[PDB]
């Protein structure tokens, strides 16, 4: 039992 | 590799000083046009040669 301000920025980045 | 990092930097900060002088020059254009206008209202209408021969007819 147990707000969608990245254009010139990415340009400068490239 | 360290030169890729350094060129990342130098290109970044050169575009920094480039846009610095660039919008410095944008505002230089702008403020200079303002100064042209003001100084001119002071002078530019009065900056012309007239009575060339009106003093002779």
């Amino acid at each position: 039992q147990n707000g969608k301000r990245q254009t010139e920025r990415e340009k400068k980045k490239k | 590799r360290q030169l890729h990092a350094r060129v990342d930097k130098v290109d970044e900060e050169r575009y920094d000083i480039e846009a610095k002088v660039t919008k410095n020059i944008t505002e230089i254009a702008d403020l200079t046009q303002k100064i042209f206008d003001l100084r001119g209202k002071f002078k530019r209408p009065t900056l012309r040669r007239v009575r060339i021969s009106a003093d002779a007819m």
